[PDB]
């Protein structure tokens, strides 16, 4: 068969992180058919890395606030959780953040081993009072999509976020082609971390989805279908 | 519908068609429209781009019954309408129809785009309470979204010996992702770290200090993901609201949101609230089935106990102790109590998550009387004239009424349906007269400078609880321009002359302890014709000082007439209002004291003789009133309702002696205007 | 402090009323100007430029009243009460 | 409002000469009502381009 | 007990026997 | 059903009876003497409420005129078989028991006291010996329409009244299906309505056809039952009678032979069965609206036929005799392509709004002829052709095939009215589907309008892929207090799935009272719950937990009647289970296609000069006083003036504004309404000098004349 | 810690018209969306063929009767609505149905031309008495979705034509149930069991393949952006 009006994708850039992808026009009922699966793929298909466990030097009973730091253990965990880390080795790699003396500790003060990198050195982690110190051993692992904290000596597993895109929202609006006033208009909306631009995230999601539906396509490569046609 | 739009905008369409050269002559264009060639539709989409139309649902009953909408093409043959404006129109989508007019001239359009646009009529003219808000299905969605159910998935758990505190999420984005995966319920206590949501004043003044919160400061919010999602609908800068969204709460939020922000923000936030309400109504598990309609665990015990009491009365009457009337009164009383007890037991039994209770407790619709008429006890029922039938209906609509109890039930329903048409006719007649008597009142000046205004009690003072807000302060001294400066017991003032009493000023006056405040009113306006803007005061729909030239006479007449169709009954129903405005002698005429004195009342049959000895001397006024109605509470130091007209008790001038209603003429003579 | 309006609600109402005493004056203040604009379009073919055309550049087929409101919101017009 | 014959007879006898300055009366003869955008304050406003804008147009 | 011969036999929950048949409507 | 109920009506107003105004509220109420003589539930909801009723099922009229009602006497505390008809006067003296009161198999009253109806609307227990009369069946007080509302004992009077008054507004569909759950009154109401043809005597059907069926009697005498097909009813809906019997099949006397409209196998069927799901869905079913699957539109589940009749007649005028002919002045051959030789459109021709149905030319011979015009006639040799063309045309909004045409001609002595010769009426039929704006409703007064018609894939579907065919909002069920429809939905599913009560361990306690032959039912079984005596709450709860599994081996609905639905768009299951079952949904006659009007400009009146038109232009919509108050309240003075002056009465205004709009010119200023000038020129005629004074006390001459162009 | 396994698809044939497809492993919380996406495109975007218009001799419109048939023209049209055909050619082809004398007329009595076939010959169309005869000439076209009969209303053909609603859809029922394998350790995945049932016009394998092809090309617009 053939498409009446080929859908086309026009990107809008509200900010460096955000965007409002618009796909129009679509045959009546394909709006949601794209939107929902595309959003779910974007959210939980793209690979990434993030801190997976943290070991503070002096905390044995987790609840106790680490001495010499105004911020509590939970605040430190939250601050480190938001850290943006890109890793290139499958095996987990440990990292060490050490600081001594009064001042402030920021994400740029952690020494990364080979491969792993940090994309927000300006992030603030905590503040150290007079003669304050802290050594924290944090492991970084590569994964895909949000996973709750694994593993339920002084380890403190944390909820990791293996994803470069962290919020997405879609809508479907009515549109008229000639006199149908029924064609769907998908309005996607994606904001990502600093690691991946929206264009690349959407492209990777589309690639993964095409590969996944390739399984269904392969069952019979002779069946007639619905063809958009060359650009 | 794209058929009505074409036949309605035809002359505009013909002009544009010739402009594009699709046709050369107007006759050619007219014929092309008749044949409906494919070219016409493309033009028609452009002819109504910014052209408002007026929608009207007969019987238009108040100012908000004609509103101007920007049209949109749509297939089918039905006028699609917004869910929110249904309340204003009083429309229900069960076969109702509404006309569609069309403004033509440049001035006609400008009015239908700046005065009548539906987006500019959020608030009803009768009172400031918003008339376009989550009403029926949206409310259930929001009440489910913002509820905080204890003991749910992903609830915040205090840190154990080794397991640290769980449920703390860095930002709403992470919380949403966890919710999608299936480890967090949209309504479960958590501690997110919000980054763009103004915190409440209690936390803002403490965590930050009175220095000014800005977008980009993180604070720890101990709330549920649902409340976080809801607050993202409200405009930025509105403090975080962390309480369940009952119907009343939303009305307060909208009022507080339209009292401070421009109307465009109110229109947008109301849409986003509607969109969230519909989406989350579906995912709220609200349905109906025999499982969800439970009966009280023990109803035979209550029925048997009260049946035994009725039997005792029946035997007593059979013995001749009572007459027919006393037996009826005794039976009606015990069954009234029996119905109350069964209702009490039914409420005690239903759980809080039951859909039947969640639709009434959430303010979405209904009341608990219906919820006991179903699954409980129908109760006492009315006979053809109005007298309660001694025999009750001891069967709920779930277990099925018996044949006789169903026939007896029919008496009330038929009377209600037949009476509804009458009430509408009376309401229409009352509105017509009020509009005819007050058409002249129109705002002419901006300030008449008059120094005389009425004095209205802001809040009554008591020895304990020094300030108790008056129960009816929101419609007595809430939108009036102040008349004289509010002087405190000290030498300073709280609010100045000419100020517009609102929520802040009225709150400040209450804090200072002021009770009596003299406020300017239209009753004392000195303008020769019409009224002045200042005396009339703040307009309700606009929210600001009334505009010169607006017709306040019509607005007042329709505001009185609108609720006339929904109120029901010496008379105390719609006829009471009709009698009162017509200024006729009340049916239950009650004498009014002509001068303070000590009541030397004497009781006599067939005529009460009420004599009062004046406190300052003179003749004793004589009242040969009837011996039927009642006495009334006397104004002793207690002023209690249990008190009786004790002989010798002092009374004030112009005070009602017995139950009923004072004659307006008599109070005018003795007291004054 | 709000998202961009769309439709016939643009420009907003609160912004306009800050430039007029009361909404009853605004409607005439925008209706009469629309009549002049429409007259100029008809006279644009030939004649005298007595009624100046739209001040702000019109969009793609913008109604005369819509243009009248847009330029009022830009404070490119003045009037005198009666 | 009431019996039309009686009122018309009474008005004729007294030669009443009421004015047309009311909402209901003005509506019947088809002239702008004296309320709203019909009053003299708002109906006779003259709107012209400001000198700066007209100067900056050409 | 169907009076009309060619009736579709629909089992009914009726528990009380009717002594009088419906008259010619 | 509508026909049957109309015959049973009991009008109260009319000549010799109280009028509406004279009818005080006291006569519109119900009286304790209506029990068994006149149904209290069924009556028009409009102003004619209480003045119009209906005979009960068992009511009979005594020769004098008083309405009788059957009762069966009790000789001594024992019920008796023989019945006696009693009127109101004879009822008061005696004592009347109740039908539902339990009685022993031998007639003994099991209870010591039984609920009774005493002299004047008084009900109270009495000793079982004092009882003198007992009712016949619990369904005695309900009319015919109200007697076929299952679980009427659970609805309120208001809803049942609307339910009764809407079964008389249903519209016959193309294919009718008997309700899965319905009272026993379905069959009898259909037989007695006269729609179905019933064999007079026993016999064997020798030949059956779509037109006629002939039954061979046992006496050797033949009879042919001519049955009408596609015949227009009074109100427009079509009527068909399709035979159900087969050739060579024996038929007994009194059996139904063919099914009229709204009938299936001889039992009334006014609607279809739809898989209902009760939940609020995305607001498209907000406040009594309804959402329908696209299956109903595409499979003709709720498709209906409607027949329109157009007729024109040829009458002899003073000038000459009008004649229907195929030749009309100055019209293309394409517009006359479908017209036959006689000048009337041929059968099977698809017409639309405006086409010519009957070619009629009227004579204008003795009419003034412009000197230039008859000169033109001579110049070309053009025929004078004075004859006009008042040719019948399809009124705006009508279409569809032309099923049949009838022509009555006086030349063949067809007994036409005096003054006419040719009278042709053309029937045009259109097959209407269901679309937005149409009204549906169940049997319990649950009205609605089709808010949206979603595609099949968007509808929520059960775990087995079946998509629900309709969705009803759940906020309107409890508030209206018609829980009966929920009960109908539950019993509907149990009837559709088929149940098998556990009998190995004996009848479960809740099933003790169920008839022994009701313990097992196959799928798509049909069940009946007679009004005021039917399935109890315990029985439904038992059946719902004993339904048979699906063909895949899984039971969809749980013990509570709720099922787990999958969202059609999101694709993830709804968090909580939802109700599902088959509800019987009719199709009311308040269709959208009838209620659509628009008028840019059209014909005007003659005395008042106001808009009006007979389907050539739909005609204007009244702008009453109440709308005028609303406009005044807004302070909208210009808009109100336009609505009254320029576009309603100001004749010169109407012409100028339509010339200004068509051109680019601004709409001009309005003039003086024609209504005022008429009032002034009619007040002057009573000898009342009326002057429109101006400033300086000088009269303004209202008469004025200016020639445009 | 990635689930490196790419998904795989295996087809199980319960019956000639019904099959189950198993897809795993998938990402957690993702099976439901994938299944619905296939279902939505299977029920509305599968090309097929179905009757478009019929022509019965001696019948000018569908509101009438033809002598000898037990059911009027309207009912026989409804009976033909259930007919399922597969048309290899992509042009309007014609089929004839000629029968006379007493007996029943079933769909198997049609004589399709080359490239067309009827997959349920046992359907009952009408009943004939010995007096009358039936002669139907009907058309078959290839399309998708649901096209209202009005499509042929404006074609301007002869009066004999009787436009019929066309339903180009072989798929009948589609269902899925995701069997999650989530465990306390984060090795969670999903399985999709896409039960699909067809009208016997095409095997389920073709139906899923066409649905897969449409989505693959439709998501290509997202891929190409880059
Ligand atoms: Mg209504
Ligand atoms: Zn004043």
């Amino acid at each position: 068969m053939l498409i009446s009006q080929r859908p086309t994708l026009s990107e809008d850039v509200l900010t460096d992180n955000r965007s409002q992808f618009v796909i129009e026009p679509l045959e009546p009922g394909f709006g949601y058919t794209l939107g929902n699966s595309l959003r779910r793929t974007l959210l939980s298909s793209i690979p990434g890395a993030a801190v997976t466990s943290i070991r503070i030097d002096g905390v044995l009973h987790e609840f106790t606030t680490v001495p010499g730091v105004k911020e509590d253990v939970t605040e430190i965990i939250l601050n480190l959780k938001s850290l943006v880390v890109s890793s290139e080795e499958d095996e987990p790699v440990t990292m060490y953040l050490r600081k001594q003396g009064p001042g402030e500790v920021t994400a740029g003060d952690i020494v990364p081993p080979a491969g792993v990198t940090v994309h927000n050195p300006g992030m603030h982690i905590a503040t150290l009072n007079d003669k304050g110190k802290l050594e924290v051993e944090l492991v970084v692992e590569r994964g895909r999509g949000y996973v709750p904290a694994v593993q339920n000596i002084g380890r403190i597993p944390v909820d990791s976020i293996y994803s470069p895109v962290l919020k997405v929202t879609y809508k479907v609006d009515a549109t008229r082609v000639e006199q149908r006033t029924d064609f769907d208009k998908l309005i996607l909306d994606v904001e990502t971390k600093n690691s991946i631009s929206p264009r690349d995230a959407l492209a990777s999601a589309g690639k993964t989805l095409v590969e996944l539906f390739g399984l269904a396509r392969e069952l019979n490569v002779e069946a007639e279908g619905i063809e958009i046609g060359p650009s | 519908p794209k058929l009505m739009a074409l036949e309605l905008f035809k002359p505009f369409v013909m002009k544009r068609l010739v402009d594009l050269n699709h046709a050369q002559n107007i006759k050619s264009a007219k014929r092309m429209v008749e044949r409906q060639r494919p070219q016409v539709w493309d033009v028609l989409e452009e002819v109504i781009a910014e052209h408002p139309v007026l929608l009207n649902r007969a019987p238009t009953l108040h100012r908000l019954g004609i509103q101007a909408f920007e049209p949109m093409l749509v297939e089918g043959k039905a006028i699609q309408l917004h869910p929110l404006v249904c309340e204003a129109f009083n429309a229900d989508f069960d076969g109702d129809q509404m006309a569609v007019h069309l403004p033509l001239s440049a001035e006609a359009q400008a009015e239908a785009r700046i005065l009548m646009l539906s987006s500019n009529n959020i608030l009803s003219p009768a009172s400031g309470r918003p008339l376009a808000m989550p009403r029926l299905d949206m409310v259930t969605g929001l009440y489910y979204l913002t509820t905080e159910v204890p003991g749910d998935t992903g609830e915040y758990q205090p840190a154990s010996g080794d397991h640290p505190e769980t449920g703390v999420y860095s930002s709403p984005a992470e919380a949403i992702m966890a919710a999608d995966r299936g480890v967090l319920s949209v309504r479960a206590k958590i501690k997110v770290r919000l980054t763009q949501l103004r915190p409440p004043v209690e936390i803002e003044a403490e965590l930050f200090g009175h220095s000014g919160w800005q977008p980009g400061d993180a604070w720890m919010a101990e709330t549920t993901l649902g409340r976080v999602m809801f607050n993202e609908l409200l405009p930025l800068g509105y403090p975080f609201v962390n309480k369940q969204m009952h119907k009343k709460v939303q009305a307060a939020i909208i009022n507080d949101l339209a009292e401070r922000y421009p109307m465009i923000v109110v229109a947008q936030t109301v849409d986003k609230l509607k969109d969230a309400g519909f989406y989350w109504a579906t995912r709220s598990g609200v349905t109906v089935s025999m499982a969800d309609v439970l009966v009280p665990p023990r109803k035979k015990e209550i029925l048997d106990h009260y049946e035994e009491r009725a039997d005792k009365v029946e035997k007593q009457f059979q013995r001749g102790a009572l007459n027919h009337d006393e037996r009826n009164e005794a039976l009606v009383e015990i069954w009234k109590e029996a119905t109350d007890e069964v209702g009490q037991a039914l409420r005690e039994h239903y759980p809080d998550d039951n859909p039947i209770i969640t639709i009434v407790d959430s303010g979405a619709t209904g009341n608990f009387t219906q919820t006991r008429t179903l699954a409980g006890m129908k109760g006492l029922v009315t006979n053809p004239k109005g007298e309660f039938i001694p025999r009750p209906v001891k069967s709920s609509f779930r277990e099925g009424l018996t044949v006789l109890e169903y026939f007896i039930n029919t008496h009330g329903a038929r009377k209600g349906l037949a009476d509804t048409a009458l009430r509408t006719a009376d309401s229409g007649y009352l509105t017509r007269r009020l509009v005819d008597v007050s058409q002249d009142v129109i705002v002419r000046e901006h300030d008449c400078q008059t120094e005389r205004g009425i004095v209205v009690e802001l809040a009554e003072r008591a020895p304990d609880g020094t300030l108790i807000r008056d129960p009816y302060i929101e419609t007595s001294a809430y939108a009036r321009t102040l008349g004289t400066d509010a002087v405190d017991e000290a030498g300073n003032v709280i609010v100045e002359r000419g100020q517009d009493l609102g929520d802040p000023e009225i709150d400040a006056l209450l804090a200072a302890g002021i009770t009596q405040v003299k406020v300017r009113s239209v009753l004392t306006c000195a303008t020769s014709t019409g009224v002045c803007a200042t005396c009339y005061g703040r307009s309700m729909a606009t929210g600001k000082l009334v505009d010169i030239g607006e017709a306040v006479g019509i607005v007042a007449a329709q505001s009185i007439g609108e609720p006339g169709t929904q109120l029901t009954m010496i008379t105390g129903g719609l006829p009471r209002v009709q009698e009162l405005f017509e200024a006729r002698v009340p049916r239950g005429k009650a004498p009014i004291a002509d001068v303070t004195g000590r009541v030397r009342l004497e009781d006599g049959e067939r005529f009460y003789k009420i004599t009062i000895v004046p406190d300052d001397g003179g003749e004793e006024v004589v009242y040969d009133k009837i011996s039927k109605r009642q006495r009334l509470r006397v104004f002793k130091h207690e002023d209690g309702s249990e008190r009786v007209l004790s002989d010798g008790d002092h009374v004030e001038v112009g005070q009602q002696l017995m139950e009923g209603s004072a004659d307006p003429h008599e109070v005018l003579r003795v007291q004054g205007p | 402090g709000y998202d961009t309006p769309l439709g016939i609600t643009n420009p907003p109402i609160d912004e306009l009323l800050d430039r007029v005493s009361s909404k009853y004056a605004l409607v005439i203040y925008a209706a009469k100007r629309a009549r002049q604009i429409n007259d100029y379009y008809n006279q644009l073919g030939e004649g005298i430029l007595e009624y100046v055309g739209p001040l702000v550049e019109p969009g793609l087929q913008e109604k005369p009243l819509s243009i009248a409101l847009r330029e009022i919101h830009a404070d490119l017009l003045e009037h005198t009460e009666g | 409002f009431q019996e039309t014959t009686r009122v018309l007879t009474d008005a004729a006898i007294n030669c009443r000469s009421d004015k047309l300055n009311g909402l209901k009366e003005n509506v019947i003869i088809g002239k702008l009502i004296p309320a709203g955008t019909g009053i003299n304050r708002y109906r006779n406003i003259a709107v012209q381009p400001t000198e700066e804008a007209r100067a900056a147009a050409y | 007990n169907n009076s009309v011969p060619g009736a579709p036999n629909r089992v009914s929950f009726a528990k009380l026997r009717e002594p009088l048949e419906v008259p010619g409507l | 059903l509508s026909g049957l109920t109309h015959k049973r009506r009991l009008s109260a107003l009319g000549p010799g009876g109280l009028s509406r105004e004279r009818a005080g509220l006291e006569v519109r109420d119900v009286h304790p003497s209506h029990y068994g003589r006149m149904c209290p539930i069924e009556t028009p909801e409009g102003p004619n409420i209480g003045l119009i009723g209906s005979l009960s099922v068992y009511a009979r009229v005594n020769p004098f005129g008083f309405i009788e009602t059957p009762y069966r006497k009790v000789v001594d505390g024992v019920v008796s078989d023989e019945i006696v008809y009693l009127t109101a006067d004879e009822e008061d003296r005696h004592v009347v028991a109740q039908a539902n009161s339990p009685i022993d198999a031998d007639g003994r009253f099991v209870e010591p006291r039984v609920l009774v109806r005493r002299k004047a609307g008084e009900v109270e227990y009495v000793p079982s010996s004092e009882v003198d009369y007992m009712d016949v069946s619990p369904r005695q007080m309900v009319s015919v329409a109200t007697a076929m509302i299952p679980f009427l004992e659970h609805d309120d009077a208001n809803r049942a009244l609307m339910g009764a008054n809407m079964q008389r507004q249903a519209v016959p569909l193309v294919r009718s299906e008997a309700p899965l759950v319905g009272t026993g009154m379905e069959l009898r109401a259909a037989i007695d309505a006269g729609d179905v043809v019933v064999a007079e005597e026993s016999g064997v059907i020798e030949e059956v056809s779509a037109d006629y069926i002939t039954v061979m009697h046992d006496n050797g005498t033949r009879r042919t039952y001519r049955m009408r097909k596609f015949a227009r009813s009074n109100h427009g809906t079509c009527a068909n009678q399709c035979p159900i019997v087969d050739a060579g099949d024996r038929v007994e006397a009194g059996q139904v032979i063919a099914d009229g409209p709204c009938t299936d196998d001889g039992e009334m069927a006014l609607g279809k069965n739809l898989l209902v799901a009760i939940m609020p869905w995305e607001g498209h079913n907000y406040e009594d609206a309804i959402i329908l699957s696209n299956r109903l539109v595409e499979e003709d589940v709720l498709t209906s036929i409607h027949i329109e009749e157009h007729e024109i007649d040829a009458r002899d005028t003073k000038l000459g005799a009008e004649e229907i002919t195929r030749d009309i002045p100055n019209i293309s051959d394409e517009v006359l392509a479908d017209l036959d030789e006689r000048g009337i459109v041929r059968i099977g021709a698809e017409v639309r709004d405006g086409d010519i149905l009957v070619g009629k030319v009227t004579p204008k011979g003795e009419t003034e002829l412009t000197p230039e015009e008859r000169l033109l006639r001579a110049i070309f040799g053009e025929k004078a052709r004075e004859v006009r063309d008042t040719s019948l045309k399809v009124p705006h909004g009508e279409s569809g095939k032309v099923i049949g045409i009838r022509v009555f001609s006086r030349e063949d002595e067809d007994e036409l009215p005096a003054g006419v010769n040719e009278l042709v009426r053309v029937y045009v039929a259109q097959k209407r589907k269901i679309s937005d704006g149409d009204k549906l409703a169940g049997r319990h007064g649950n009205k609605g309008v089709i808010g949206k018609i979603l595609p099949v894939e968007d509808m929520p579907f059960l775990a087995d892929g079946t998509p629900v065919d309709i969705i009803l909002n759940t906020h309107g069920v409890p508030r209206r207090m018609n829980i009966g429809q929920i009960l109908e939905t539950h019993l509907g599913w149990c009837a559709h799935s088929g149940w098998k009560v556990d009998a190995a361990k004996g009848v479960p306690d809740w099933a003790a009272r169920l008839p022994d032959e009701l313990l097992e039912a196959q799928p798509n079984a049909i069940v009946s719950t007679p009004v005021f005596d039917g399935a109890q709450e315990a029985e439904l709860q038992g059946l719902l937990s004993c339904t048979l599994p699906n063909r895949d081996g899984d039971v969809l609905v749980d013990a509570d009647g709720k099922a787990m639905l999958f969202d059609g768009r999101s694709g993830e299951p709804f968090p909580y289970p939802v109700t599902v079952g088959y509800m019987y949904i009719m199709k009311l006659h308040h269709l959208v296609d009838d209620k659509i009007h628009a008028r840019s400009t059209g014909p005007y009146s003659m005395i008042t000069q106001q808009p009006l038109g007979g389907k050539a232009q739909f005609g204007g919509q009244r702008f009453g006083e109440m709308e005028c108050w609303a406009m005044q309240a807004y302070g909208a003075a210009y808009t109100l003036q336009e609505l009254l002056t320029i576009k309603s009465d100001d004749t010169v205004g109407r012409v100028k504004v339509y010339e200004a709009i068509v051109k680019g010119e601004n709409i001009p200023e309005p003039g003086i309404p024609e209504s005022f000038k008429v009032l002034l020129k009619e007040l002057q005629s009573l000898c009342l000098n009326v002057e429109v004074l101006s400033s300086d006390g000088a009269a303004i001459e209202l008469r004025e004349g200016e020639d445009e162009d």
